[PDB]
């Protein structure tokens, strides 16, 4: 599987 | 009288975690004096996260491009450059809660505080310590990029990680405050693994040390061991293979009991030979890895901050 | 993996922890707006603990009797009165670093963060729950009396715990910020224990959907079970019965993970019947029982 | 054997 850039988000 | 995981007080850090956001991006920063470090991974869109380049993502960007947050106040950003996997946005105001401190890149094995934070704000603090593989088993949820890992000394905090991203296996990767990072990971979406994880046998013995400073030492036996004997037994159950230096660190923890080093490793080569047999150690079944001879220390002796 | 026994970030406490000292003994204070709170044990001295008189020896002190510092600073006194097992010492000034807050008292099983102090000082944080017998298996070295247990809801604390001593089983009992203790103890150094413990039932489920919604899924089963068998078999093992408010309560994790709460049952029954042979369940090799649904769906979603 | 109002 890949990797995950854990970042958000705001709409 | 009970052997937790004892974390740092996180009111020092608490106080330098912002909002970092460009675009519809957004992740958490640390504010040191007037500049603010955070994950180049803000910079990225969302069908740009497999192989962005960053150094050309950055040259379209301003300093308008970046809205930083601290509650309601919005930090202005008058100037902006990277360094590795990091963003080094400058701002007008000098952090007021700024503690003293450092940036340090932790070793293999070694432990930290991380404060898990989310658009900016703190959730929740947990130990953890830097796998052998070189990850570490921590709880992020997206959001929570950004987050820090840190230790105390005195009055001084040391920064030593910045969490980016998770593997496959459900474990971690990060970097220092420099913006390398510990491991052979890159903060792209492409598939990548961990390697295989060891216990952390500096940390099992501390523990175990531990154990005896509390009064809790049944598993203690008469005789010794070599270091050749201990690994052999050792690479059976997957045991970081013991060396001189580590015995050297376990140095303060065996001198205040006494129990010379490789006295200890006779008997958790006993102790993995046989088991526990219903026993517990300090009311666990099982053999901690992640306490530190330090961390042994800072919580025996009610090491304030 | 990805599940932390995670405590709630202490900095808005720290800035209410200060040492309270009458006589020869000191120990932690609680410091909001202009109130100091603290045991009432502070001024008992060694052999006063054997079976103090809290009306006898409050009544022969004075504001000057209290010595409370912020730091390096000392905090003057300006009134005192005695709630239970607690003073409220009136002081001065105010603590502009006083948080928003209420005093809430917790439930047993239901769990909060610990901040152990000494000499006012922080010393660290942690998670854990109050155990069904009131005590709690905390890190509380001595001189720790006074550290406050808490849960920060947004940025409201609500404060549920302030230490006040060891048992002789090892463990640690306390009150709730009105002075009113959590169990059968009282403020007083004689032979004490609490009932016998328990395993909370409701938070080993939540910790199991845990370990489901986080992709962990070997241990469970077909096997199926009502909620009186399961309660007969979990009671063998020392666990809390189980009601029909805590299935109630797992409603929200058993619709995500799509998981019917007796049959998570069922799957715990089948594990405390043949331990996990060589299997970890969510990185761990015991039910772990400290993680509320709350604090679950906070970890897994929040 | 007996209960310690841990104070300092």
């Amino acid at each position: 599987t890949s990797a995950v850039l854990q970042s958000g988000f705001r709409k | 009288s009970g052997f937790r995981k004892m974390a740092f007080p996180s009111g020092k850090v608490e106080g330098c975690m912002v909002q970092v956001t460009c675009g519809t991006t957004t992740l958490n920063g640390l504010w040191l004096d007037d500049t603010v470090y955070c994950p180049r991974a803000v910079i990225c869109t969302a069908e740009d996260m497999l192989n962005p380049n960053y150094e050309d993502l950055l040259i379209r960007k301003s300093n308008h491009s970046f809205l930083v947050q601290a509650g309601n106040v919005q930090l202005r950003v008058i100037g902006h450059s990277m360094q590795n996997c990091l963003l080094r946005l400058k701002v007008d105001t000098s952090n007021p809660k700024t503690p003293k401190y450092k940036f340090v890149r932790i070793q293999p094995g070694q432990t930290f505080s991380v404060l898990a934070c989310y658009n900016g704000s703190p959730s929740g603090v947990y130990q953890c310590a830097m796998r052998p593989n070189h990850t570490i088993k921590g709880s992020f949820l997206n959001g929570s990029c950004g987050s820090v890992g840190f230790n105390i000394d005195y009055d001084c905090v040391s920064f030593c990680y910045m969490h980016h991203m998770e593997l496959p296996t459900g474990v971690h990767a990060g970097t220092d405050l420099e913006g390398k990072f510990y491991g052979p990971f890159v903060d792209r979406q492409t598939a990548q693994a961990a390697g295989t994880d060891t216990t952390i046998t500096l940390n099992v013995l501390a523990w175990l040390y531990a154990a005896v400073i509390n009064g809790d030492r049944w598993f203690l036996n008469r005789f010794t061991t070599t270091l050749n004997d201990f690994n052999l037994v050792a690479m059976k159950y997957n045991y970081e293979p013991l060396t001189q230096d580590h015995v050297d660190i376990l140095g303060p923890l065996s001198a205040q009991t006494g129990i010379a080093v490789l006295d200890m490793c006779a008997a958790l080569k006993e102790l993995l030979q046989n088991g526990m047999n219903g026993r517990t150690i300090l009311g666990s079944t099982i053999l901690e890895d992640e306490f530190t001879p330090f961390d042994v220390v800072r919580q025996c002796s009610g090491v304030t901050f």
